[PDB]
This record gives structure tokens, C-alpha cells and sequence, in this order.
């Protein structure tokens, strides 16, 4: 009943992506982004749309820059409620699930509001970002910022002390802080293991030279520490909303170089 | 709401409440109101050996009183 | 009193019966597993029509076949499909795998879902949105409540 | 900036440690959490009554397409044919002949639904703003064959809804 | 104070007028402000959520086939063009022509 | 017209088991916010059956590589007992008065999860073989626990009858004379029955459905069934034996009036457990049992064989 | 449905003997 | 008599389930439809044997206590001797040693259990 080994075997889902890309020009290639890590869906963009800004050489206007930072980090809080979530659900949780997809549902409803589809929303552009925002948004962020730290402390009343979930996962998997190193981890699964990099503080892209926000190491290396990063994650992205709200200059959102 | 659960649940109380109704009726049902007679060890079915016998009627239920003797 | 007459009513019976309480098993391949996990959000909640997601084809009969098919893929598809008690669906959801949709030129993609199994209803979208779906499966529901077998057999 | 998630460790005083063990013996953070899920069967439950109610949507929703006319009753679009040069999926296929008046217009407009992704691309693309991504979200169908639209068919679903997407799109076109 | 509440569900009880077949169809119940128009009967609410606000009422006679209590009534049922975007809060704020 | 009595507490109580199972959706709905099963009750009622129609309606194919004997035989043994069990249970009167119908209680329910390891093994799938495996392990190690804890709590009553057990309650109650082994009946009834923490026989993610994957309609719906059959059955039991209530005999109606309530009020927290915990892993499942409940369980097992001399308070019954 | 008609029109043989 | 009927009306009762589960459906069995389930992808092979000391090494203690707690059972009524002091060393004695054979297990590193 023990493993001897696990032999993964993926292309399970090579859809072949690269080939096609190649045949297609550059605005069309776009939206294979969102069709990769489909539960962050707008990092994905992001990502994409410096990758041609630097080789178009051309600068977003600020406006454009605090979107760009806002929706990635309503993202990053997709992206942790999803994998905390169904990380739980995998062992059986079944509840936290529920309580929070109600909220991820209220971010979709933005991604709704602003993009017009739920999700896989084109709509960070090389140049910048698509259609600015409208006006009725940034008030009802508000509201729901506000209260979803209710939302999250409970669940982790929920997980963290659960001390059955505590005995499930916190001796594993541990990874050596140098092995992660050679086997080039990245993310949660370096900070895990103590070391302290982190993209957004060493190489900062975008407006995150304007923006205060810690980011949370573990140590041991066992999937509890990465759970608690998660979680500790959400909140500062959380922190990230309220200094994104209070900066949110005026001015045009694509760039002016037609 | 939550109260909308009830209708689901007192159906529920209600089977459950059958049997245990239905058990100890048809027993007075049966022995006339005498509410059964357990019978855990030797003598006590030597007292139900000892009856039936004794009413004219082979059903022991009915207890003959002091008539019985004149 | 008619025999036809009990044959509509027993017609009613199993097919509403069955109509009523279907049990999905999902292949969320690609991305659109997510959205169908928003029907299943407590916000639509696919539980209050009675359909419920259980894993393992022989406890269950649709089949929802969201997200991108592939290649090496098809086969498993192909297994559980033929592994499924009768009366057996699915339903190819998303412009996934109604025919490759965005992914229609590729060597790995399987063009249509349609292509390995016998879909029912279509659900168009990507990804649809949950309620387009929800809207989808009702759909199908208002397609068994039109099923048959008794009258028809009866008939032959 | 960086901070010590965990780290933190337990004091062994003696109230604490009878504390701590009276918690394995009788499991108060357990029945913290049942507590909790008790907490939330008293709150309103979230579910939407579909069909009966339907969601929030935006006025930017994405959906079904459909070409649709001027006011005066003529069709807008005008096979500058660009739809089918700018769809990633190239879903859109296109046929343009002389109108006898000698106008521009297609022949045989077609799309399936089977490769759009609804990206929406269209919908930016039309300089006469003909092709319309509609607000409709729903015709999930029975057959492939009737997913493959033809011209006709979107003038149909341009003609069932063109008060609705014209609210849309009266509502929208300021932040284009 | 559980017999205001109680008293609640009884004047919904009078005031829905044959309730139970709302219940038996719609699934219940409190209603509100009965706006209507549509090809045929339709309806309309206002009460207290983001999502819960503004319901509908399939036609008894429906589009053509009898759509009714214990009946399959389309969702694709709802009157075509305007009434939808004020019930998807597309523009709420804006009543039905 | 004692056919008619035993017909009259088979029907009842299979109703009771589909009714559970929408209160188990419905419950278990409401603490995920989300409304349980509703449009087609009106207020789902109806479901059940439909389900279980669905269910008998729906193909139950025989597998090619299943031996067939066995593969049959197994679900009848589970409703089979499932059902016997509830025979002697004093509701006020019991249907049978068993001298010693708890022990009687302990045979069924041992016999119980034996036709878990015939369901596993004439399934010949690999799941079905692992996962019945890994059962028949937390089924037994729970089950030494549960019989030692009910023999210590048995000590006091008197004697094995059940009947005799109200009696010994007609005020304190039980429960605060010995919870702790309430505690510890109250868990071993979680995980014997198979349930929440304990959930690995069914495995579900771990194992998709587990043992019971390769059934397919009705045999499925006879585990699915006789599953609940010992859940309610377990905690009527429960009910039963630590907390007791007043009896009037010429009124015994009103008694079982207030035992469906104490009962029900333990099945509900079953799903209420359901709701709150992820499963223990068949490690740590069997590692709390044998290294931590079972010592308590003998310690206070002689502390409670050594209350009645030492307060000289023996029991009655011979 | 097919649409926009026909192509290459190719022309047959006429009813008239040689 | 009294349980024997209870015993054959539910046995029938199950059957009676079992026959109406099968002889109604009356639809089309086939190959590959019939092979055993392995989450898609077919077997590797009948299944075999999954070996593991582990398994008896703390399931043969079940047996061991079991054995012990039918010794146990005897006790409620064995209280009510006439004779208690000449009993109740007895009554802890075999508690101990049941104790005591688990504490021998508990540290020769033979209860490994999983
Ligand atoms: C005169 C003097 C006589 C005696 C007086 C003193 C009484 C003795 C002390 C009473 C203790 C009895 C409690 C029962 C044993 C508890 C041990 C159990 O919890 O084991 C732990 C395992 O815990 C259990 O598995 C908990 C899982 C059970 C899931 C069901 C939740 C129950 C909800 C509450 C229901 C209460 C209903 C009845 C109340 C009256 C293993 O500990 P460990 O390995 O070191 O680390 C985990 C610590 N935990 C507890 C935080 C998890
Ligand atoms: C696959 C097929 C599935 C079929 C499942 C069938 C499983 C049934 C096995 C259960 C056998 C256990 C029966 C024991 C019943 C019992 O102990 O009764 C208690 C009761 C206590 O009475 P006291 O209080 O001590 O005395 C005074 C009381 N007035 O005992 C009695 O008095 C009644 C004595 C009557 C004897 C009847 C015994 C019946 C045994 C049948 C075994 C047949 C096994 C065949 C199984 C075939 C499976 C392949
Ligand atoms: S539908 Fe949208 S999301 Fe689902 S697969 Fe096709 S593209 Fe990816
Ligand atoms: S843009 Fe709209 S109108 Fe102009 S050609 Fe393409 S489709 Fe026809
Ligand atoms: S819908 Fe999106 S993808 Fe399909 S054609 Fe119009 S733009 Fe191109």
C-alpha cells in the first residue's frame, strides 16, 4: 500500500499550443494564454504583454500599469482559493469548498463586469489593457474587499488548528531549501523551504515599487507551511487592493502609439 | 431557509415513530391489555406454564381473580 | 382502463423517474472543469435539480465531457464511455470539444467530442457559462421527458 | 518584508500544558470548527431560483452573434471581410458578390459555434459594427449541424433581439 | 418573535392566492411588485438580494404547447429582446418597457 | 399476527433509510449554504423514491470477470443483517426480548463488514481489492475498542437484556455517570458504521467509491442502503444506552415519542460531522485507535469494574 | 445548408441528332 | 418460533430486492461493457498479491484480544459472586496482562500498523 514509485506520464492534455501560435500573428496569440493556466487567467496576460512590450520597447501609461497590478492580484486570490480549496477537497474536507467558491463567484462577477466573460478574459493587451473599466466598479471591490477577511479567517478556523488536517499534512513532503534550488522550484514551493527570493520584491515589474506588502516565508517545507503561505499570501494581496485602491490615477489606459 | 429542512425531517421522525407505536399497541392488541409478560428465566415461564392452564381458556391473557376459587 | 392508457402512465413514471434525478460523472479535461464546478457552486447548486457529482461510471449515467480532448486521451474516453450502465448519455459542452473549437488544427486534439461517443445535447460557450450550461442539462431533461421505450415497445 | 508564518512556538508553562493536553483530551479547536459549520446553517442560503430568477450580468456580456440592420431596415455589414482575418479560431467564413445595385454584400455569411471562442475579437474588429457578440447566452442545441450558423440564421437572432443589444450597446459604447 | 414571522407566511399564504401551485410550479413564494408585460403573462419582483431581486412567471398558455403548473417550462421561455436585460440586472434601475 | 408486527418493523425503517438520505442532502446542503435537492419535491420530498427508481430501473450489468456467487450473494447479507440488527431494540418494548440482545447487537455488526470482504474480492477490480482490504483493517481494530468500552459501560446496568437498561436509567442517565466511554462508543459508532473522519471504505477521491465501485444499480443501492440502515441503527442504539427517559407503561407511546427525538438527535450530527472534518488517512486511523483511544479504554474499563465494589453499588440483575 | 449557388455550370450535350 | 421468521422474511425480503434488480431492466449486456473497471485505461493484470507484513503483524493482535475480551464478557455476572475479593484480583488480572501484552507491542516496535 506504500508507493515505490510514482511515474508520472503527462500530454495527458497536449493540446499543442506552440505550433500554433507560430502561425498566428501576435494579438491573435493572446488568448492561448488564458487557455493555459486557466485558473489564473490574467498573470497569464500580464506575462505575455511584457514580453512584447519589451521587445516593442513601449510603456504602458500608469493607469494601465494599476489595473494590470489590481486584476493580477484578484487573481492571485483565485488562484490560492482554488488550491487551498480543492487541495482540501483531494482529503476530503468537501466544505471549505463551498464557502468559497460563493466568493470566487463574486470575482467572476467583476472579471463579468469589466471584461464581459466570466473568465478568460482578453483583455490585458500588449499595448496596455483593452476597454477602461466602468465607473460603478471600484466602490463595489470595495464592499466586498472589506468583508472577505471574515471570509478567509474562517476557513482557516476551519483548516489551520484542525489538528486531524494538521496531522495529515505537515511531515510532507519536505525538499531540501538548496534541492528545491537544482530542481528549479519556483513560488510558494521555494518560500516553503525558508529561502527568501521572491520575483515581485527582487525584480519588480511593474507599479510594485509602490506597493508595501510582506511576503510570508515558510520553513519547514512541509505542505503545511506552503498552506500557511497561501493563506498568508491572500491576505497581503489583500493589503495590495487597498494601496491599489487608494492610487488609481486618471488618465488614458491604452497607449497613445496607434 | 434553514426551517424548510423540517419537512424533510419530520418524515423521518414519523417512520421511526411507526414501529415502536406499532410494537407496543399490538401487544395490548394481543394479550388484552396486559402489556405482554417477558419471560427471561425458568420460573417466570413456570408462572406462564402454571396459567394458561389455569384460565379454561388456553390464552393465559385473562387472569382469574378470587371467583375463581368459589 | 385502456392498456395504452397504463402504458402512458408507467411511460411517465420511469422516464419522469429517470429525467429526475440523473447522477454525472465529469471528465473536466481542459479549463471548462472549473465552470462546471460553478454549477455545482452554491450559488447555482446543480444538487437542487438532483443531479450530483459521483465519481466511478457504473454508480452513474451522463457524462459531462468538458474542456479540451486529446489524443493519447481518447482511448480512456473511449473505455469509460463502453463502461457506463445503460441508459447511458453524455454531453459535449464548451466549444472544447463540440469540435476542437480553438484547438482545431492541431496533430493532438481530437476535432469533435462527437468523434469517439454519441453525444446528446451540445452546450456552446467557452467556457459556457454555468448557467448556459445549466440551461444546457434542463435542456436534456426536457429530451428524456420525451423518451419512449415503453409506448414504442408495446407498439412493435 | 518577508515574515515567519509559523515559527512561532509553545510555551511550557504549566497552565499552558495543562491547557494544550486538556485540548487533545477534549478537542476544543474540533469543536471550534463544528461550531463554526453550525454558525453557518443559520445564515440565508446563496442560492439563485433558475430558471425562475437568472444571474447579473454586464452590459460587455459576451454571447451568441448576430448581424443586425440599420433603422432603415438594410443590413450593415459589408464584407470588408476583415471578420474572418481577425478571428483566432477563423471560425468565420466569407463570400462576398455585387449586389444588382452594385453595393458590396456577402453571399453566404457563415460561422459555427463549434470553433468561436467568444473571444469577442469580432465584435471589436467591425468598422461598420455589423457583426454583434448578442447578450443571448443560450441556445445550447441537440445536433452539430444546426451549431454551424448560417448568414440567415444570425439575421435571425440580429432580428429577435435588436432592442436588447441596442440597449447593450447604447450602454457600452462610451468606454469603447 | 417567531409568531410575526409565522403571521408572515400566512399573509403570503392569502396574498400569493392559491399558493400552492406557485409551489407546485415556481417553487414559492413571496412575490412582490407583479409587474407584467410579454407575450404572454409573465411577471416581476423586488425584495432584498443582489440576486434575488426581480423573478419571473413562465406563461400558463405559454408561447404555444401549455406551460403551467406541473408542466416543462422553457428557460429559453422568457420574452425575447427587452424584458431580460432588466432581469439580468443588465439595467435593473431600468423597469421593463 | 406476529408476521404482521415484524412486516410492520421492515417497511417503516426502509422508508426511514430513504428519507435519511434526503436529509442527509438537505443538512449537509445547508451547511454548505447551498439548498439540498428542492424542484422536485416541492421541498424534495419526493426525491427518494425517484432516486431509488432511477436506481432499480437503471441496468445492473454482471461483471465478465466478477465471480458471479458471490458478487450476488454479498448485498442480500447486507441488507440481510442490516435489518436483523434492529429486531431486539426496546422501543419501549422490544420486538424480541434477547436475554442478552447487545451482545447479540455486537454479532451482528461483526458480521457486518465480512460481506465488505466478500463485496471487494468477487469484484476482482484492483480498487475493489485494496480498498476492501484497507476496510476490513479500521473495521475490526474499531471494533475491539467498541466491544470492551460497551462491556465497561454494561458493568452498571445490571445485566446483557436491553429492557433492563431503561430501567437503570430512570433518572441520572448513564452519560453522566461515564461519558468519556461515551465519547469513545460515540466515535467507534463513527467509524464502524464507516463515516465521516473515517471515511476510507467508500475512499471516495482516495479511491473513487471504493469496494463498492464495480455494483452497479440495485446491488449499489443495497449497500448504499444497509449502509444507512447501521448509521440510524447505531445511534438508536446509542440513544438507547446513555441517555435514558421517563416511562410510563400505560402510556408507552409518549416514551417512544421522546426516543425518536433523542435518537434523531445523533444522526444529525453525523452529518454535522460530515460537514466539518477531512479524513484520517488508514495510518493515522488505526494509529489513534490502537495507541491512544484502547489504553483509556482499559483504564477506565478497570476503574468501572471497581466502582461497584468500592461504593458497594452492584447491580441488580442476576 | 449549402450556400451560394453552384460553380462551374459545365455545359451538355445538345437534344438535336449530329 | 419467533426469530427464525424474522431471520426468512428478511433474507426474502433481500432476494425478492435482488430479483426485481435484475429480471427488470432487460436491456443489452456485451463485452468490454462487462470488463472491470481501472478508471479508464485497462488492467495490467487480474489482481494479485498486494503483501504486506504490516498486515498481520498488528491483525493477529485483533485476534489475540479478541480472544481476551470473550474472557471479558463473563465479568457483569461474575460480579454478583458471592465471593468478590477471591474475584476481583482476577477481574484487574487479566486487564493487566492485556494491557500488558499491548505494552510489550508498543515498543518492540511491532505495532507499525498502517
Ligand atoms: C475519578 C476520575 C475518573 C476519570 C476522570 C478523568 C477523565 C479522563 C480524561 C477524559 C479523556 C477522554 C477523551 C477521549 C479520548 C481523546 C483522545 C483522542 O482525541 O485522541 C486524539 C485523536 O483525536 C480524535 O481522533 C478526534 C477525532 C474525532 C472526530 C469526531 C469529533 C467529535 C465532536 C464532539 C462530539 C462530542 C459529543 C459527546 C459530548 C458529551 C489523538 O491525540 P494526538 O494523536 O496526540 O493528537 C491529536 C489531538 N486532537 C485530539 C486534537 C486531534
Ligand atoms: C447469502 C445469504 C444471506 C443470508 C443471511 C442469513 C444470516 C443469519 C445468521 C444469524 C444467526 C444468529 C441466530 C441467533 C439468534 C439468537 O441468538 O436468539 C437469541 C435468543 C435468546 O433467548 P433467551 O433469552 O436466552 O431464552 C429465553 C428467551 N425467551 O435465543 C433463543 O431463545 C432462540 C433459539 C432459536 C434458535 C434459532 C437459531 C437460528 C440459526 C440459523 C443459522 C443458519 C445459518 C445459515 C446461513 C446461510 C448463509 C449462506
Ligand atoms: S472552451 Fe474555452 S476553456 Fe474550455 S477548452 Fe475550449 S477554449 Fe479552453
Ligand atoms: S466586419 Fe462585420 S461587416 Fe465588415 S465585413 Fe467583417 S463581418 Fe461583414
Ligand atoms: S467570436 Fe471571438 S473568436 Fe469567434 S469569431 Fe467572433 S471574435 Fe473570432
Amino acid at each position: 500500500e506504500m508507493v515505490r514509485k510514482c511515474d508520472p506520464h503527462i500530454g495527458l492534455l497536449h493540446r499543442g499550443t506552440e505550433k500554433l501560435i507560430e502561425y498566428k500573428t501576435y494579438l491573435q496569440a493572446l488568448p492561448y494564454f488564458d487557455r493555459l493556466d486557466y485558473v489564473s487567467m490574467m498573470c497569464n496576460e500580464q506575462a505575455y504583454s511584457l514580453a512584447v512590450e519589451k521587445l516593442l520597447n513601449i510603456q504602458p501609461p500608469p493607469r494601465a500599469q494599476w489595473i494590470r497590478v489590481l486584476f493580477g492580484e484578484i487573481t492571485r486570490l483565485l488562484n490560492h482559493i482554488m488550491a487551498v480549496t480543492t487541495h482540501a477537497l483531494d482529503i476530503g474536507a468537501m466544505t471549505p469548498f463551498f464557502w468559497m467558491f460563493e466568493e470566487r463567484e463574486k470575482m467572476f462577477e467583476f472579471y463579468e463586469r469589466v471584461s464581459g466573460a466570466r473568465m478568460h478574459a482578453a483583455y490585458i493587451r500588449p499595448g496596455g489593457v483593452h476597454q477602461d473599466l466602468p465607473l460603478g466598479l471600484l466602490d463595489d471591490i470595495y464592499e466586498f474587499s472589506k468583508n472577505f477577511s471574515f471570509r478567509i479567517d474562517e476557513l482557516e478556523e476551519m483548516l489551520t488548528n484542525n489538528r486531524i488536517w494538521r496531522n495529515r499534512t505537515v511531515d510532507i513532503g519536505v525538499v531540501t531549501a538548496e534541492d528545491a534550488l537544482n530542481y528549479g522550484f519556483s513560488g510558494v514551493m521555494l518560500r516553503g523551504s525558508g529561502i527568501q527570493w521572491d520575483l515581485r520584491k527582487t525584480q519588480p515589474y511593474d507599479v510594485y515599487d509602490q506597493v508595501e506588502f510582506d511576503v510570508p516565508i515558510g520553513s519547514r517545507g512541509d505542505c503545511y507551511d506552503r498552506y500557511l503561505c497561501r493563506v498568508e499570501e491572500m491576505r497581503q494581496s489583500l493589503r495590495i487592493i487597498s494601496q491599489c485602491l487608494n492610487k488609481m490615477p486618471p488618465g488614458e489606459i491604452k497607449v497613445d502609439d496607434a | 431557509m434553514w426551517f424548510e429542512i423540517l419537512p424533510g425531517i419530520a418524515v423521518m421522525a414519523a417512520c421511526l415513530f411507526i414501529p415502536g407505536m406499532a410494537t407496543a399497541h399490538i401487544h395490548k392488541f394481543t394479550n388484552g391489555g396486559k402489556e405482554k409478560r417477558v419471560a427471561h428465566f425458568s420460573y417466570q415461564w413456570n408462572l406462564m406454564e402454571r396459567d394458561r392452564r389455569i384460565s379454561g381458556v388456553n390464552r393465559y391473557h385473562v387472569t382469574k381473580g378470587l371467583e375463581n376459587i368459589d | 382502463s385502456r392498456g395504452e392508457y397504463v402504458v402512458a402512465k408507467l411511460d411517465d413514471l420511469v422516464n419522469w423517474a429517470r429525467r429526475s434525478s440523473l447522477w454525472p460523472m465529469t471528465f473536466g479535461l481542459a479549463c471548462c472543469a472549473v465552470e462546471m464546478m460553478h454549477m455545482a457552486a452554491p450559488r447555482y447548486d446543480m444538487d437542487r435539480f438532483g443531479v450530483v457529482f459521483r465519481a466511478s461510471p457504473r454508480q452513474s449515467d451522463v457524462m459531462i465531457v468538458a474542456g479540451t480532448l486529446t489524443n493519447k486521451m481518447a482511448p480512456a474516453l473511449r473505455k469509460v464511455y463502453d463502461q457506463m450502465p445503460e441508459p447511458r448519455y453524455v454531453v459535449s459542452m464548451g466549444s472544447c470539444a463540440n469540435g476542437g473549437g480553438y484547438y482545431h488544427y492541431s496533430y493532438s486534439v481530437v476535432r469533435g467530442c462527437d468523434r469517439i461517443v454519441p453525444v446528446d445535447i451540445y452546450v456552446p460557450g467557452c467556457p459556457p457559462t454555468a448557467e448556459a450550461l445549466l440551461y444546457g442539462i434542463l435542456q436534456l431533461q426536457r429530451k428524456i421527458k420525451r423518451e419512449k421505450r415503453l409506448r414504442i415497445w408495446y407498439r412493435r | 518584508t518577508y515574515k515567519f508564518v509559523n515559527m512561532r512556538e509553545p510555551s511550557m508553562d504549566m497552565k499552558s500544558v495543562t491547557d494544550r493536553a486538556a485540548q487533545t483530551l477534549l478537542w476544543t479547536e474540533l469543536v471550534r470548527g463544528l461550531g463554526m459549520t453550525l454558525s453557518y446553517l443559520f445564515r440565508e442560503p446563496a442560492t439563485i431560483n433558475y430558471p425562475f430568477e437568472k444571474g447579473p450580468l454586464s452590459p460587455r456580456f459576451r454571447g451568441e452573434h448576430a448581424l443586425r440592420r440599420y433603422p432603415s431596415g438594410e443590413e450593415r455589414c459589408i464584407a470588408c471581410k476583415l471578420c474572418e482575418a481577425v478571428c483566432p479560431a477563423q471560425a468565420i467564413t466569407i463570400e462576398a458578390e455585387p449586389r444588382a445595385d452594385g453595393s458590396r454584400r456577402t453571399t453566404r455569411y457563415d460561422i459555427d459555434m463549434t470553433k468561436c471562442i467568444y473571444c469577442g475579437f469580432c465584435q471589436e474588429a467591425c468598422p461598420v459594427d455589423a457583426i454583434v457578440e448578442g447578450p443571448n447566452f443560450e441556445f445550447s442545441t441537440e445536433t452539430h449541424e444546426e451549431l454551424l450558423y448560417n448568414k440567415e440564421k444570425l439575421l435571425n437572432n440580429g432580428d429577435k433581439w435588436e432592442a436588447e443589444i441596442a440597449a447593450n450597446i447604447q450602454a457600452d459604447y462610451l468606454y469603447r | 418573535m417567531e409568531l410575526v414571522q409565522v403571521l408572515r407566511r400566512g399573509l403570503q399564504q392569502v396574498s400569493g392566492h392559491g399558493g400552492l401551485r406557485g409551489y407546485l410550479r415556481v417553487l414559492f413564494r413571496a412575490n412582490d411588485v407583479r409587474v407584467g408585460t410579454l407575450v404572454g403573462e409573465d411577471k416581476y419582483g423586488n425584495k432584498y438580494y443582489e440576486d434575488n431581486k426581480q423573478f419571473f412567471g413562465r406563461h400558463r398558455w405559454v408561447i404555444y404547447t401549455t406551460e403551467m403548473n406541473g408542466r416543462d417550462t422553457f428557460w429559453d421561455v422568457d420574452g425575447s429582446m427587452v424584458p431580460p436585460e432588466w432581469h439580468r440586472w443588465l439595467h435593473c434601475m431600468t423597469d421593463d418597457p | 399476527m406476529f408476521m404482521i408486527n415484524i412486516l410492520s418493523l421492515i417497511i417503516p425503517i426502509l422508508l426511514a433509510v430513504a428519507f435519511l438520505t434526503l436529509v442527509e442532502r438537505k443538512v449537509l446542503g445547508y451547511m454548505q449554504l447551498r439548498k439540498g435537492p428542492n424542484v422536485v419535491g416541492p421541498y424534495g420530498l419526493l426525491q427518494p423514491i425517484a432516486d431509488a427508481l432511477k436506481l432499480f430501473t437503471k441496468e445492473p450489468l454482471r461483471p465478465a470477470t466478477s465471480s458471479i456467487s458471490m458478487f450476488i450473494i454479498a448485498p442480500i447479507l447486507a441488507l440481510s443483517l442490516a435489518l436483523t440488527m434492529w429486531v431486539p431494540l426496546p422501543m419501549p418494548y422490544p420486538l424480541i426480548n434477547m436475554n442478552l440482545g447487545v451482545l447479540f447487537m455486537l454479532a451482528m455488526s461483526s458480521l457486518a463488514v465480512y460481506s465488505i470482504l466478500w463485496s471487494g474480492w468477487a469484484s476482482n477490480s484492483k480498487y475493489a481489492l485494496i480498498g476492501a482490504l484497507r476496510a476490513v483493517a479500521q473495521t475490526i481494530s474499531y471494533e475491539v475498542t467498541l466491544a470492551i468500552i460497551l462491556l465497561s459501560v454494561l458493568l452498571m446496568n445490571g445485566s446483557y437484556t436491553l429492557s433492563t437498561l431503561i430501567t437503570t436509567q430512570e433518572h441520572i442517565w448513564m452519560i453522566f455517570t461515564s461519558w468519556p466511554l461515551a465519547m469513545m462508543w460515540f466515535i467507534s459508532t463513527l467509524a464502524e458504521t464507516n463515516r465521516a473522519p473515517f471515511d476510507l471504505t467508500e475512499g471516495e477521491s482516495e479511491l473513487v467509491s471504493g469496494f463498492n465501485v464495480e455494483y452497479a444499480a440495485g446491488p449499489f443501492a443495497m449497500f448504499f442502503m444497509a449502509e444507512y440502515a447501521n448509521i440510524i441503527m447505531m445511534n438508536a442504539f446509542t440513544a438507547i444506552l446513555f441517555l435514558g427517559a421517563s416511562h410510563d407503561p400505560h402510556t408507552p407511546e409518549l416514551y417512544t415519542i421522546n426516543f425518536v427525538l433523542k435518537t434523531l438527535a445523533l444522526t444529525i450530527t453525523f452529518l454535522w460531522i460530515r460537514a466539518s472534518y477531512p479524513r484520517f488517512r488508514y495510518d493515522q486511523l488505526m494509529h489513534l485507535l490502537w495507541k491512544s483511544f484502547l489504553p483509556l479504554t482499559l483504564a477506565l474499563c478497570m476503574w468501572h469494574i471497581s466502582l461497584p465494589i468500592m461504593t458497594a453499588s452492584i447491580p441488580p440483575q442476576s | 445548408y449549402s450556400t451560394t449557388r453552384k460553380k462551374i455550370q459545365e455545359w451538355v450535350p445538345p437534344s438535336t441528332p449530329y | 418460533m419467533n426469530i427464525m421468521l424474522t431471520l426468512l422474511t428478511n433474507v426474502t425480503l433481500a432476494s425478492l430486492l435482488v430479483l426485481i434488480a435484475f429480471w427488470l431492466p432487460q436491456l443489452n449486456a456485451y463485452s468490454e461493457k462487462t470488463s472491470p473497471y481501472e478508471c479508464g485505461f485497462d488492467p495490467m493484470g487480474s489482481a494479485r498479491l498486494p503483501f504486506s507484513m504490516k498486515f498481520f503483524l498488528v491483525a493477529i493482535t485483533f485476534l489475540l484480544f479478541d480472544l481476551e475480551i470473550a474472557l471479558l464478557l463473563p465479568l457483569p455476572w461474575a460480579s454478583q459472586t458471592n465471593n468478590l475479593k477471591t474475584m476481583l484480583t482476577m477481574a484487574l488480572f487479566l486487564l493487566i496482562l492485556l494491557a500488558a501484552s499491548l505494552a510489550y507491542e508498543w515498543t518492540q516496535k511491532g505495532l507499525e500498523w498502517a
